[PDB]
């Protein structure tokens, strides 16, 4: 999803449900990949 | 007739499907559709 070819434009973004299956957040956060990342309400470490 | 086959032909379970929020798939496997002659010979009983 984050490497998709294309992505739907910022008036027409997708909504993508995403169920059944099990979430790795440590190769996500922790592998400073990306310029800048937030959380609102919840910090990132009790989301894992 | 020649080429028994007995496999699907026609899928006429339902019309159309829109708004799908969960999905599974098992492993590929074959299995025998050939008519028999004689008695029951397997039995199936599901609980749900």
């Amino acid at each position: 999803v984050f490497n998709a070819t294309r992505f739907a434009s910022v008036y027409a973004w997708n909504r993508k449900r995403i169920s059944n299956c099990v979430a790795d957040y440590s190769v996500l956060y922790n592998s400073a990949s990306f310029s800048t990342f937030k959380c609102y309400g919840v910090s990132p470490t009790k989301l894992n | 007739k020649n080429n028994k086959s007995w496999m699907e032909s026609e899928f006429r379970v339902y019309s159309s499907a829109n708004n799908c929020t969960f999905e599974y798939v098992s492993q590929p496997f074959l299995m025998d559709l050939e008519g028999k002659q004689g008695n029951f010979k397997n039995l199936r009983e599901f609980v749900f």
